Formats: C-alpha cells, structure tokens, sequence
RNA sequence: ACGAUCAGAUACCGUCGUAGUCCUAACUAUAAACGAUGUCAACCAAGGAUUGGAUGAAACCUUGUUCAGAACUUAAAGAGAAAUCUUGAGUUUAUGGACUUCAGGG
RNA sequence: AUUGGAGGGCAAGUCUGGUGCCAGCAGCCGCGGUAAUUCCAGCUCCAAUAGUGUAUAUUAAAGUUGCUGUGAUUAAAACGCUCGUAGUUGAAUUAAUUACUUUGAAUAAAAUAAGGUGUUUAAAGCAAAAUGAAUAUUCAAGCAUGGGACAAUGC
RNA sequence: UUGAAAAAAU
C-alpha cells in the first residue's frame, strides 16, 4: 500500500488475514483432527 | 592506391559556412598577426586538435599504463621544446587547456615582432620573405616557421642578403 | 526529554473532550487515519483515540507557540464552515494570530500585487474538506500547514493533523479552545498550575 | 496463466515448513472421441485438439526422461 | 514467464526507491541476487538486507536509504574484455566519478573498479547509479 | 526600488549578499529588481522573435512573442517568455520574466580537479515537449558542441565544455531553449555521490532576519 | 579562490533525498524544545519535507515516524509501523 | 414493376414482388473480424460497487478477510504532440525481462 | 584575380531604368498583372581565393534502417482467433568437453597511430649530425596456460 | 413538402 509497515516482523493479525500463500512463510490453514 | 609517396592535408573548412560570430573572432586574430588568408587559422587549429587528441586519449588510461609513461611524456617533451607549453607545466591535463593563441604566438612573424625589427606585424612579412632574416645559420623565407625554445635567443638579422 | 510528564492530559481535560463527542468521527475512513482510530462504533463510525488526539494537539500547539511568540501575525488561521468562524476569531484575539473568517479569496497568498496579500509562515485550517483552497495555496509558498482533520477528509498538503470531530458544534469550539489555551501555556503567559479565566462557551457559535 | 485458456488460477496446496500416471488420465481423449454421434459439435472437436496437443507434449518429455520407450506413439 | 530473476528484483528496488519506500521485498532469492546486493552494500548504496528461508527459494527483504537513484539489469550478459570496459562506462554510467558496473567473473561477482585492479573480464550483470 | 515582499526588503536593506543563499531555502523571487541588485551587469541576449495570431470575426490579432535568456557566466541563468503588441515591449516584458526565473547551473569536473569548473557534473535531459536535449560532460579542450540555439544559452550559464544530443522537432526554437533550460534546471536535483553528507545546519535568511521586518 | 559547489542543497528528512532549488511545495517545520516547566526554549530541531511527499497524504504520517523516534511524540505510531 | 416528389429522380417516401432471408450436405475465408491497443512475467496511489467460491460473525439477506473475472471513480503523481491512459498507452536519452508479426512522405 | 551571391536557409543594398503573371529568376518557401529588396542591367560589398560553381555518386546529417537505437489506440504500421514444428528464451540449489575470461608463442612489407631526425618551415624522406621506433596490431579461426562465477552438452 | 450551383492568382 502507501503506509509502509515492517515486512520483516508482521503482526499476528496481519498474517492471520492474508492469503496462505502470500504470508511471509506460507503455512496451511488446515489442521489434523 | 596510386603513388608510393605519402601526402596529407593541413586545413579543413568549417562545417557551418556562414557565422557572424566567426568572422570578427577571426579578423581579431587575422588582424593581430597580419596573415594572408583564413587557412592559417585552420592550419593552426588542425595542428592543435592533432596534439589535443593524444592527450585526451592518453588521459583516459591510468598513470601506471605503460603507454602513458612513454607516449604521454614524449608528447609533453615535444610540446616543451616547441615553446607551446612552458616548462613548469608538466601534466597531460595542461595540453587540453592550450588554446590557438599559443601556437600562433610561436610563428616567426611574431618572434621577430618582439625582437625589435618590424614596427608593424604587416611589415615583418617583407623582412621574412625578403630573406633579411636568418635563424642561426640558415636563411628563412617561410613566415610560418615555429621556432624552438633553444632558438628563441637565436633569431637575428642576416648579413646583406642577396 | 522532549515530552515531559507535565503535559499529560488531566482527567478534567478528557472529561470535556468526551462530552462534545470529539472522538466520534465520520462514517467513511481514510487510509491515512487508521492509526488515529481505535475502533468502530455500533453504526460503523470511527472512534478516535483520545490519547492520540491530545498528543497531536500538544505537538501542533508547540509549533505555533514557537513561531508566534516573536511574530504572532505570521500565523494565519482560516475558517471554512459557516459556524466555525467565532472560534477562529476568538483564537485571533487571544493569541494575536491573523485570522480569515469567511470565504478564502484565491490568490491571497500568491498575488503580491493584491492589497490583501498576506505571507504567513504557518496556516491553520479548521476543516481541510472545506478549506481545500487554503491548503492548496501552501504548495506555491513553501508554508507548512496544520489541519483539524476528520476521519474521512483527505490529508493532502497537511503536515500536522489533529484527529477530532470537526462537524458537530460543541467540538468545534472545544478544540480551538484547547489549542488556544495550550499555545498560551507553552509561551508561559498562562501556566498549567491554574485554570484559564475564559470559558469554552465564549468560543462557541 | 493456464496452458491454453487465459485463466489464472492460483489455488495451490501449501506444504508446511517442516519435514516431520497423468498421461493415462489424459486418455479424456477417448471419452470425447462421443464425437461419433455428435458430428456437428465443433466445440468438442476443438477441445479434443487441445487435449491431444497435451498428450503429444507429455510423450515428447517422457521419452527424454527415459520413462517411456522411444517407440511409443499414441493413437485411437 | 520469469525468464530473469535478477531483472525482477532490480526493477522492484528501483520502483520502491522512486516511491520513497523504506524497504522492499524480493521473492526469488538467487546467489546472483544476494551477491549483487553486496556490491551495492560495499558502496553504501543500501543499508543491509535479510534473507528469509521458506524452503522454496525464500524471500529477501532489503532496507534502502535514499541513495540508489537507479539499478538496472542488462539483456543477455555480454562478454566484456578489459579493453571493452571504457565503452561500457561511457554508455551505462552518468559520470566517471559516480556510477559503478557489476560484472560476473571467475573471481566472483565484482564491480568495474575492482575488476580492473584484479585484471579480469567477465559477463556484464548490470549497474546501479 | 521599494520592494513589496518580505524577501525584497532583505535584499534592499543589504541583508542578503548572495543570490545562492536564496536558492538554498527555496525562496521564490517575485520581484525582478531583486536579481538586478545581487547580480549587476547581467549579460543580455534575445533568442528569437515569434509572431502569433488569433483569428477574430474581423481579422487576426497578431502579437509578438519574445524569448530572452539572461544570466551570468558564473553558474546562474534564466529564461522568460512574453507576448505583446509592441516589439520593444515584448523584449522588456521577457526581461522581467528572465530575471524572475533564475536558476543555479551546477558545474563540475570530467578528469580531475586541476582548477575551476568547466562542464556539467553528470548526464541530464530536459523534459520539454517533443524536443529532448541531453547534456554530456566533455574534456577541457572541447567547446560547446551544440546547435546555435542552445549553445547561446549554454554560454550565458558559464558552461564551456559540454556534449549535447538532441531528439524531437528542434526546429521549434521556443521548445529548444525550454528544453535546454529544463535540463540545467535539475542539475542540482540529482543526488550524486559527493552530496550524500548532510553537512552543517544554517538558518534561513527569512528566519534570522524575521524580526527586523516585523516592525 | 572560488568554490566548486554553488551551495550545499538541503536534505528532506522524510525520504533522505535532495531538495530541488525550484521545489516550491517543500516546507520546513521547526518544533521547539521544551523545558521541565513546559515552556518553550529557543533551541529547536529543523525538519524539512520534500514537496512530492506532501502531495500524497504521506508527509503527515512520515513525520510521526520521525516525531516519535526523536522523542517529540509517544504513542501515535505503533511498533510494527516504525522503520 | 407501379404511384408520388422533383428541372430531371433510373433515389430517399408509399404499394407489390423474383433471388435471398430458414434447415440439411459440401464450398467460400473475408468485416470499422475494434479495446483500431500481440502473447507470457515482475513492481505499482486512493475509493465505492459487482459475478462465483472459501473462511468468521450474524437465525435468500447485512458485515470482515481472501482468491479469480467483467468493469467504474479521483490524482497536485508517471507517460504523451495532445486527445487521453493508470488491473497501462507507467516503471524509457537514468534508453537492455522473453518471443513473434508488422511500418518507412503522398 | 576570378567565381557565386546580396528576400529567408546564409554574409551582403528600406539605391535606380524597363518589363507588367509576359519575358524571366528560382536546389526548397517563393519574386513578377504597372511604385519588383529576388527578372534583365548601372553603382556599392559579402564568402572563398589560385582557386571557384554546376551535374552525378559514397559517407555524416539519419535516433528517416534501430546492436548501441526507432515506431505500431488516433499520423504509416498487432496476423480474425487458437493449436504448432524448426528457431530464440528458459525458477531456486551442489563450500569430461565447450564457451567465457587472462597471459603468451608465432604472425610480409607498404598503409593507420606514431619514437627521433630544421627536406630552412610544410607535404614529404629515413636521412645525417651510430639510429630504422619495442614500432601497437591482425577482424574471424588455430596452439598452449592461470580461473570457474555466469552458460550448453548426459551421467 | 421542395432549397441545385458560385471559374484562377492575389
């Protein structure tokens, strides 16, 4: 965007909203129940 | 090719044939030296550009470059004894800073002017062309003689030239 | 340091700020005003951070005081909304700053031939959405600006933005009253140890 | 984007950060070549070329990888 | 497709600087990209960077400080002889005292100034003003 | 005489001695008499006279448009345009605009620092309309290799060695000088390697002397 | 004799980039130091912002990254928004 | 082919009417076949809304995130000769991501 | 000491006789239908000068042939669209050739750049008052060698 | 309802 934030240390909420492949280190949204 | 003996040109006409700024700037020099035509302006200009090329080409290389030590010094060495460049200036950069008045000032019509024979630079033409002037041991009838540094105290009148 | 503990907002100061619903902003939220917004209201309206509003206001007043304490006239305040004029003129009288009440004549800052040609060194605008012309003039004179910006007003050509409700009637008088008191407070003309003799209702419409 | 259509699908499986056949399925070509009864279905006659172009591209690669014999050739 | 990873990274950095950004992200981290930034770091054109491992040629985060006017990659890397350096400096750089080239040689990814002293040539990788 | 701007009073009262001090802080010169004070004896030249016409119900309203470029050979130059009915007035009207539009002309070296500035510091390009002019530093000997139109402007800016490349409809003289002025105008805006260090801190002339003009 | 650089150009505190001689949108904000009693002092910090940054809605947010870091502000900008 | 209109009307206007307009089989391969904008890839300001899924709240509808598609609005910014373009016609004399086709005054 | 010219390009006449869209000049724009700065001529000066115009052609101008380096919405110019062979281009990663890169070997002269040398200067010549330039090469290939980052060849 | 045309250079 235009308001630059820290790319190296994103907030927990910031990585909880983005696409799974678009996170800093992509992780699956599925678990094993 | 046709002939084994070599030939070369000395003057090139300017690219733009008509400039109002390039006539007064030439008559200010033609009238200062009392020349015959506009060739000597280009002939001196061509000579200056010739030596300016080597210095500009050599300047691009580093100091430790072998050709800079050999060709660069040989360029200053020739430029030194010719009187174009004073002895105290011994850098390749000073060759580019030279102008067209330096080479024009070494002409025999200008050396005899400062020695006290011709009151006017136009009068010196007869003296040089008439063979009244002898440079050391030889008579000279060519006004464009560029003397060397050692011959500067050596120009004097001849002894009753025929 | 640069922000000592003295300038912390007293609970009385916060008490009146919430009274006028200063924190309650417009519905639409600009991208540049996400930081100043703590959360959203029940009907999807921005709720400004009261702490951040005071911190911005004090910094805004600090710059004016540092520049209006030797040349008070060099600060020009313009009022856009038809009702925010009285608070602007009260600001003019109590600090000596030049003020423009009604419509801002275009070219006032640029047309040197004009008789009413002021050359300020700091412009304060009560509403950037209504005072766009005044803000746009700063781009030709190298003059910084301070705005009482809202949750949806575009923050273009503004340098110091104060997140506060600028559409109600009590908040308009309060914030200019708050800014006027702090400007005098920084200058030393009225220390924080006392209470300002003037009242908020004197600045109201 | 896609091999033939201009679609750009990005749905991918996401293997985590911790470590603790297709040629047969593509002969689809048999199922379409349905074309015997519907001769005027020019749409199917186009997608069949696209399917058969894929098969001739995988076979062109499985030969170099020495997975299929060099005498392999797909036909109906 | 992604023909040149270095081309993608350099264009991302130049775009970020013009917009005035403080940091940029480069997705494919290649050894050419990492050692290219070292040449710019040795010249103080960037502050630093951080390689992030994601097991899939992880990302790179670069921190810039208002100095990189322009960095550009070059179409297929031409073989440059030490005598051909002067031709490239007079073309790809603004002045003899400001710019710097990047060449990949057998002695690593060097610049134009340190390859002349090293006395080697190589394929030209790019430049940064 | 009798300035009507804050910066004008400082110049008149002998508070600002150098024009370059004004360029440091981005102060806009609004009175041409300011330049006539700090920069006496500015060289004069008229680039061209161009006549424009407007078709009316009765005829054509011809007007004379004058381009004049002024500046000192020490690194300052300007360019202004004015259209008027009278030939003499058009030059005079452009005289004020040329003074009003002064700009520094950053100069540098090519080979080494052996004395005085002769060429541009780095490559620059003027973003006029279709005409684009590129400035290249040159060695000491080479003069101004340029067309007669921008070379006459480069003389007034003090540049003695330069290489120029041109692209576009250069036969439009108005855009040619505009492109040349534009290329020089951003000479000081390109952050070279020698301008990295911030340097010292200096107060603005209009802030140190603000109190003298408050009364 | 003469000095080769006609003047030393300023530097914008937001982008750390040179300020043009003709950039008429670039401003200069001075914020004064305060004493222990909350009364301003003659000393102040000079802040310059380039004109191009101003016209995007960024000059306000960029200064808060400089105000808070320098100490003139406390909690306007969170941690992850600082660089 | 008639009847008008007209200086004439072999046209526009009105009436009738063969091929054609429809389907099948085989040809034809051209359109202002246009977004007058080649295909693939990277970066890229702000905003409302929409088509189809996924994921939370809310017991087809309102609301948050995200993915793909047709689009729209603002720009003091970038480009351009300008009109205008912005999910490019931007990142280009600070000229080089890959490939193909096409143009050289009328 | 002549040629060309004296409207603009482009330096040079707000001089005088006729002609009256006729003769004519004019490389392009153009000047001439009765008050021609251009025609035919009289006076004067502008450029060059033992040189000076024309006609044709190579080169630069020409970033109007594009590697450096062009243009393709509207000026000329994206195939109606998709598949596709040859060709071109091809993600990260590893602590036997070839290409690339660096040095050499040897390689006709003359010619280019020149090292020196008063053919009196200069073009020249390698001569003179013992020196021959180490003279630098030589595109594209071939041989040897230091290096293996970027590259191709299948294990 | 009908409304066609205006020689060349200045």
């Amino acid at each position: 965007p235009l308001i630059e934030v820290d790319l190296l240390n994103p907030t927990a909420a910031s990585e909880a909203k983005a696409h799974k492949m678009k996170r800093l280190v992509p992780t699956p949204n599925s678990y094993f129940l | 090719g046709r002939c084994l003996r070599n030939h070369s040109i000395t003057y090139k006409t300017p690219k733009v044939p008509y400039e109002r700024e390039r006539f007064d700037a030439e008559l200010k020099l033609v009238g200062q030296f009392g020349l015959k035509n506009k060739k000597e302006i280009q002939r001196v200009h061509y000579m200056l550009g010739h030596m300016r090329t080597i210095a500009k080409v050599m300047l691009m290389k580093d100091a430790k470059d072998p050709k800079r030590l050999l060709e660069g010094a040989a360029l200053l060495r020739r430029l030194h004894n010719l009187g174009i460049l004073p002895r105290d200036q011994n850098k390749l950069e000073f060759v580019l800073a030279l102008k067209e008045e330096n080479l024009l000032e070494r002409r025999l019509q200008t050396l005899v002017y400062r020695k006290g024979f011709a009151k006017s630079i136009h009068h010196a033409r007869v003296l040089i062309r008439g063979k009244m002037i002898k440079v050391g041991k030889q008579v000279v009838d060519v006004p464009s003689f560029l003397v060397r540094v050692e011959s500067e105290p050596l120009i004097q009148l001849a002894d009753n030239t025929p | 340091t640069n922000f000592p503990d003295i300038l912390k907002p007293s609970a009385e100061d916060i008490k009146m700020m919430v009274a006028c619903r200063v924190h309650i902003g417009a519905t639409n939220l600009n991208f540049a005003m996400e930081e100043y917004v703590y959360e959203r209201g029940n009907n999807n309206e921005c709720i400004f951070n009261l702490m951040k509003t005071w911190e911005k206001l004090s910094l805004a007043a600090r710059v004016i005081a540092g520049i209006s304490n030797e040349t008070p006239s060099d600060v020009v305040a313009v009022a856009g909304r038809e009702m925010a004029h009285r608070a602007s003129l009260k600001f003019m009288k109590y600090t000596g700053c030049t003020a423009v009440a009604g419509r801002f004549t275009p070219g006032s800052f640029t047309n040197q031939i004009q008789k009413k040609f002021m050359e300020p060194r700091l412009i304060i605008v009560s509403d950037p959405s209504v005072d766009h012309q005044a803000l746009r003039e700063s781009g030709y004179i190298n003059v910084p600006t301070i705005a009482f910006c809202n949750s949806d007003n575009s923050l273009k050509n503004v340098d110091i933005a104060i997140p506060c409700n600028n559409r109600s009637r009590l908040s308009i008088g309060l914030m200019w009253w708050m800014l006027t008191r702090e400007i005098l407070r920084y200058q030393g003309k009225l220390a924080r140890d006392e209470k300002w003799d003037v009242m908020v209702d004197l600045f109201l419409h | 984007g896609r091999m033939y259509n201009p679609g750009r699908g990005i749905s991918r499986r996401c293997i985590p950060y911790r470590r603790s056949e297709d040629l047969y399925f593509l002969m689809r070509a048999v199922s379409v070549r349905h074309l015997e009864k519907n001769k005027k279905d020019k749409d199917a006659k186009y997608h069949l070329i696209l399917i058969e172009s894929k098969i001739h591209r995988l076979t062109r690669y499985y030969k170099s990888a020495k997975v299929l014999e060099a005498s392999f050739k797909y036909d109906a | 497709v992604r023909v040149n990873v270095l081309a993608d990274a350099l264009k991302s950095i130049t775009n970020a600087e013009k917009q005035g950004k403080r940091q940029v992200m480069i997705r494919p981290a290649s050894k050419v990209i990492c050692e290219f930034l070292n040449v710019m770091m040795k010249h103080q054109y960037i502050t630093d960077y951080t390689v992030v491992d994601t097991h899939r040629s992880g990302k790179i985060v670069v921190n810039l400080n208002g100095r990189l006017n322009k960095c550009a990659v070059i179409s297929p890397r031409f073989n440059v002889t030490l005598s051909e350096f002067d031709k490239w400096e007079a073309n790809l750089l603004p002045s003899r005292h400001f710019g710097a080239l990047v060449l990949t040689t057998s002695y690593g990814i060097l610049d134009n100034t340190e390859a002349r002293a090293k006395h080697t040539g190589g394929r030209i990788l790019g430049f940064f003003y | 005489w009798t300035p009507v701007t804050k910066l004008g009073r400082l110049v008149k009262d002998g508070k600002v001695k150098s024009i370059d001090q004004i360029f440091e802080f981005g102060i806009k010169i609004k009175e041409y008499q300011i330049v006539d004070h700090l920069l006496p004896g500015l060289k004069e030249e008229v680039m061209t006279m161009q006549s424009v016409q407007k078709q009316t119900s009765a005829g054509q309203r011809t007007r004379l448009k004058a381009y004049v470029a002024i500046g000192d050979h020490n690194g300052h130059a300007g360019l202004g345009v004015k259209c008027a009915k009278e030939v003499a007035e058009a030059i005079k009207g452009a005289m004020i605009q040329a003074k009003l539009a002064m700009v520094p002309v950053r100069r540098g070296y090519w080979g080494a620092t052996i004395g005085e500035v002769h060429t541009v510091p780095c490559k620059l390009t003027g973003a006029c309309g279709s005409v684009r002019v590129r400035l290249v530093p040159a060695p000491r000997g080479t003069g101004i290799v340029a067309a007669p139109t921008p070379k006459k402007f480069l003389i007034l800016a003090g540049i003695e060695d330069v290489f120029t490349q041109t692209t576009g409809h250069t036969k439009t003289l108005g855009n040619f000088v505009k492109a040349t002025y534009d290329a020089v105008r951003q000479s000081y805006g390109f952050q070279t390697k020698d301008l990295w260090k911030v340097g010292g801190v200096k107060q603005s002339p209009m802030d140190k002397y603000a109190k003298i003009l408050a009364e | 004799n003469k000095k080769i650089e006609l003047y030393i150009p300023r530097h914008c505190s937001v982008t750390h980039t040179l300020i043009a001689a003709d950039d008429h949108a670039a401003v200069q904000i001075l914020v004064p130091h305060v004493n222990e009693n909350g009364v301003i002092l003659p000393e102040s910090t000079v802040y310059t912002v380039k004109g191009s940054v101003r016209k995007d809605g960024i000059s306000d947010h960029s200064l808060n990254r400089q105000f808070q870091k320098d100490g003139f502000l406390k909690t306007v900008v969170p941690k992850n928004m600082m660089i």
